[PDB]
């Protein structure tokens, strides 16, 4: 969907130690909010282990079912390599999935 | 960087921490804040977060069993209450909560009388247990010439309707009148065959005068104490029978500001070695020794009253009124309310 | 996904922390989690069984870390309890320190370094505060190689440059890069990395600041 | 730290482990670790002085680049020219920034060091002028570590006056209490009233009429043992005339006070001037302390201290007949 | 020969947190083109 938090105030100066500023956020409707304020200085000794959506998205890719960017070897290695099992009454029917993650 | 009167401030804890106590609180008139005092705690320590009050400033984030938690007052500021206070066996934390008083907060006639009762009247339900009741009341009165006739007339009156007042829970405790300056004066003592007589002890409370420590109005808390001491100890020989079973009151009216003896505190240690209290880690006997103070004398000083009035959990035994006039006030509206007294989840002793 | 306040926690006080339970379709959802706390040593030392379950796939948490516990990095593990075998985990290190008052950063002229480049190594030096005001100091650069899992630093690679205006600037000789080694030939450097450690010392002598630049 | 018993129960393995953590009386160290400084101020042939700073490390290797964290004492600066000298020296460096400050606001110096031998002791020095003249000055300091490593690392202090540059602070086994204040209360003519309000303070606890009959002074603190001739006012301890009780004051103090034997003396203390576990309490002669010259008997005769006497016992009379009023 | 502020009437600073605002807001504003906006008023540290 989408998340922005920007500035309240118009602009105007820096504001001053002690001061109340609005805390303005543009977020989805009926979605739940969790706020956290940190101060730079905490990573400059340690910046890693970051929570980024980056990162989120790097989880989910590699978890794919699929290996193969693309083809196989035949036709019941097509649907093997991208995540799909065909099988038909006929007789041709996919290859058989054994290990849950990709190979090698 | 200050508040003023009828001034609103809230408290919010963060994600994963129960808030209790009172969220928004207001400045009253009184210089307190209203309501009781915000603590965010998570509920992960052997003991709940003991907080930190409004004016404090707790040391120690480890609530487990044994730890201690210090406390400090902002510059200008008297700590009432405890300074340490560490978490004993069984989830409950030694001594009461601090409070931070400046020089004009006082108390109100109610605040007085509500947190004297609900002090005063549980350490009465276990006492029967239960003629001559297992307690003894020991009134000392300051006769300093640092006084005044005025607040001294008044601190009188205001302790012959505490003798009443406990009268009309039908319980008839021993009681004795020891009025101080430079030296001592007992006019009753609990030893007498007349103490448990509360007509007595009110009459004796009358013809005592400010006029009887003129000559040498003098300031011996100290050896007032001494006096008490003599009173709750024995020849020894006794060993008296049923001396592990009797409760002690103290109650004196003093301005806190002595200046011969030194030390009051030192005597009451004495006390309480002698009444075998805080020298056992499985039986404290802290609920055989309760310690009252209040401040009559123009200027009193709560850093001293404090350090002698006993520090009990959710009880107050430190009061400073307004004025003499309110000071009455907190035993008038006793005698006419009667509390209820019952006896629920109550243990007796202990084949 | 784990998510903690911080980084970096001082002995004596509290990691708040929190788990978000979501289907293979990335959407709240009502489920039990078993939450473990290992020490540097990666051996529990609290374990929990929460439920999102009308929380909208949302579970706050939080750990005291008593004053004295061991230091390093620990590590804050997760899974579903219908499946034990896939386990989430975030790392979080323990350790006492204090926050400085600027950062420093390194960042050289190329994000590489060519072997028959004989310019050499060019690193720049940015150093301001944390309010975005500009840094007055003098700083200590180092350089060294890097090789399979392995340091060998570089003494000879020694500089002293002043940092003025907020900044600083510092070459690497390939002269000295080459003296590094016991090796004649520079195309045995290939595939190996370089690593920068700079340190930036303010006029006042009140804060000092350690940067690095690996890989 | 108890002992006790621990009771296992069933089917089963595991592994029971014990172990209390606490602060070990090692010293032993005397750290300061791989360096050894050593910082020296004297005098000069507006004040100006010299300031030598020696150092060594402790290694095999002549530790590489090192740092000169140096503090003047409030009211000095270092000499400019000096400065410069050290400046252009061989390995040694001053970062420019600092060399244009003038008097203004030096206070803080950083001297730059490329090495420093593990051999003898590489040993530097500069004038300071005092451009600005104060009592009660404060201590100077020096730091010396590596760019490498802050922890590892030396610090030293220089005063004038004070020994090593440390604070006066009255130490027994450990617990000290700060010492950097005044001798006693006071000295225009005190009269008979003026004890007695004085006398009667909330603060004041013990007034004794003692004679000083030994005199144990130190180094760090002076011993001043007394005999109470009377307790005038009995204070927190329970002393009964003709004991002897311990006044412990700092040296600072030891001219103002110039205590002679085998006199007596009039002076009363806080509450908060104890020292040390009961019953051996140890006087404290701290700011509000008083202390008072008797006249001796024979002494009271003379047409000088008559009317000292006079005030001296009419007031003991008035606080041991009728004690203090209110 | 005096002036500035008495050294009494000098509110110093304190609260310095390495971390805070760790609370949960909900986004119920009548929403607008998808979007909905929510006005916090937090209070700076020091
Ligand atoms: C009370 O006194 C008797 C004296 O014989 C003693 O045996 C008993 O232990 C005491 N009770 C308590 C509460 O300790
Ligand atoms: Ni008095």
């Amino acid at each position: 969907g989408s998340l922005v938090v920007k500035s309240g105030q118009s602009e105007d100066r820096q504001p001053v130690p002690g001061q109340q500023m609005t805390l303005k956020i543009e977020g989805d409707h009926g979605a739940r909010v969790v706020l956290v304020a940190v101060d730079k200085g905490v990573f400059v000794l340690n910046k890693k282990n970051k929570l980024t959506q980056s990162k989120i998205w790097d989880v989910v890719e590699k978890a794919d079912i699929g290996c193969t960017p693309g083809s196989g070897k035949d036709y019941a290695g097509v649907f093997s390599d991208a995540g799909l099992t065909f099988t038909s009454s006929s007789g041709q029917q996919t290859a058989q999935r054994a290990e849950l993650q990709c190979p090698q | 960087p200050y508040y003023n009167v009828s001034d609103e401030i809230s408290f919010h804890c963060y994600d994963g921490y129960t808030l209790r106590g009172s969220a928004n609180r207001t400045c009253q008139v009184n210089g307190r804040w209203s309501g009781q005092t915000a603590i965010c705690d998570n509920g992960a320590g052997y003991c709940s977060n003991p907080g930190i009050p409004i004016g404090t400033r707790k040391v120690g984030s480890q609530y487990r069993l044994e730890d201690s938690v210090t406390y400090h007052c902002s510059r200008g500021l008297t700590l009432r209450g405890s300074q340490r206070r560490t978490c004993q066996e069984g989830g409950s934390w030694s001594g009461t909560e601090p409070s931070c008083q400046d020089s004009f907060m006082y108390d109100t006639p109610q605040e007085v009388a509500e947190a004297f009762l609900s002090s005063l009247t549980e350490t009465i339900e276990g006492v029967d247990a239960e003629p001559s009741g297992s307690m003894n009341i020991y009134l000392v009165l300051d006769g300093s010439g640092s006084i005044g006739a005025s607040d001294f007339t008044g601190a009188k009156k205001c302790l012959v309707n505490l003798i009443e007042k406990v009268a009309s829970y039908g319980v008839k405790p021993r009681y004795g009148l020891v009025t101080y300056a430079t030296y001592p004066k007992i006019w009753v003592k609990v030893s007498e065959a007349d103490s448990s007589n509360a007509d007595w002890v009110t009459k004796q409370l009358n013809e005592i005068n400010y006029e009887d420590h003129k000559l040498k109005s003098g300031t011996n808390t100290k050896k007032a104490l001494q006096a008490v001491y003599s009173m709750m100890s024995w020849p020894d020989d006794v060993p008296p029978e049923g001396w592990n079973r009797t409760r002690h009151v103290i109650i004196l009216m003093t301005d806190g500001l002595h200046n011969m003896g030194g030390d009051p505190i030192t005597v009451i240690d004495e006390i309480r070695d002698l009444l075998y209290i805080g020298k056992d880690r499985k039986n404290p006997r802290e609920d055989y020794l309760d310690v009252y103070v209040f401040g009559v004398g123009p200027l009193v000083n709560q850093v001293n009253i404090n350090a002698l009035a006993s520090k009990k959990d959710n009880e107050q035994h430190v009061f400073k009124v307004k004025d003499m006039e309110n000071l009455e006030d907190v035993f008038y509206q006793m005698i006419d309310e009667s509390q209820s007294l019952s006896l629920c989840g109550m243990v007796w002793e202990h084949d | 996904f784990i998510q903690t306040d911080k980084t970096i926690y001082t002995p004596g006080s509290t990691v708040l922390y929190r788990i978000f339970t979501v289907n293979h379709k990335l959407l709240p959802v009502g489920r039990t989690v078993m939450v473990n706390i290992e020490n540097p040593e990666g051996i529990p030392v609290k374990q929990d069984s929460l439920s999102s379950q009308n929380q909208l796939g949302v579970l706050p948490l939080s750990w005291d870390i008593p004053e004295l516990v061991n230091m390093g990095q620990w590590k804050i593990r997760a899974y579903y309890e219908n499946s034990p075998q896939q386990v989430f985990s975030t790392e979080f290190e323990v350790k006492e320190y204090v926050l400085p008052s600027f950062e420093v950063i390194v960042e050289p002229t190329e994000k590489f370094y060519y072997i028959y480049n004989e310019k050499g190594l060019e690193v720049t030096i940015t150093a301001r505060f944390l309010y975005g005001k500009k840094v007055e100091g003098t700083a200590f650069v180092i350089f060294g190689i890097q090789d399979g899992e392995q340091r060998i630093s570089l003494p000879e690679s020694l500089k002293r440059i002043p940092i003025e205006d907020g900044s600083g600037e510092v070459v690497l000789s390939r002269k000295v890069l080459l003296d590094g080694v016991q090796n004649p030939r520079a195309e045995d450097l290939v595939g190996k990395s370089l690593y920068v450690s700079a340190t930036v010392i303010l006029h006042s002598g009140s804060d000092m600041v350690q940067a690095e630049r690996s890989g | 730290n108890e002992g006790f018993t621990v009771t296992a129960e069933g089917k089963g393995q595991g592994t029971l482990s014990v172990v209390t953590m606490y602060h070990a009386k090692a010293k032993d160290q005397l750290t300061c670790n791989k360096f050894d400084l050593k910082v020296t101020i004297k005098p000069a042939p507006k004040n100006t002085m010299i300031l030598e700073i020696c150092t060594r490390y402790r290694g095999d290797q002549d530790a590489t680049m090192s740092i000169l964290d140096i503090s003047m004492m409030t009211g000095f600066a270092p000499d400019t020219d000096d400065l410069k000298q050290l400046a252009n020296g061989v390995d040694r460096y001053i970062s420019k920034y600092e060399l244009d400050k003038a008097f203004s606001d030096r206070n803080t110096l950083i001297i730059y060091l490329d090495k420093v031998s593990h051999s003898e002791d590489d040993c530097l020095a500069f004038k300071v002028h005092q451009y600005f003249n104060v009592e009660l000055i404060q201590p100077g300091a020096v730091k010396v570590y590596a760019y490498y490593n802050l922890e590892e690392s030396c610090t030293r202090f220089y005063h004038p006056e004070k020994e090593d540059g440390k604070l006066n602070k009255l130490c027994r086994d450990e617990l000290c209490r700060c010492a950097e204040e005044n001798c006693f209360i006071q000295k225009d003519k005190v009269t008979l009233e003026e004890r007695l309000d004085k006398a009667c303070e909330p603060g004041v606890d013990y007034v004794y009429k003692t004679r000083l009959v030994k005199v144990q002074l130190s180094n760090d603190f002076d011993e001043y043992i007394m005999a109470i001739e009377q307790t005038i006012k009995s204070g927190s301890d329970e002393v009964q005339v003709g004991q002897q009780r311990t006044f412990i004051s700092p040296i600072k103090c030891r001219e103002a006070l110039k205590l002679e034997e085998k006199k007596h003396y009039l002076m009363w203390g806080l509450s908060s001037d104890f020292w040390g576990e009961k019953p051996n309490l140890s006087y404290i002669i701290g700011k509000d302390t008083w202390v008072e010259h008797w006249p001796e008997e024979d002494e009271c005769q003379d047409e000088e201290n008559q009317k000292q006497c006079q005030d001296l016992g009419a007031f003991t009379e008035s606080m041991v007949v009728f004690g203090c009023p209110n | 020969d005096e002036d500035i502020i008495a050294e009494e009437n000098i509110v110093s600073r304190s609260e310095f947190p390495e971390s805070w605002l760790w609370n949960v807001e909900d986004l119920k504003e009548p929403p607008k083109n998808g979007i909905s906006t929510k006005l916090m008023n937090i209070f700076l540290k020091d």
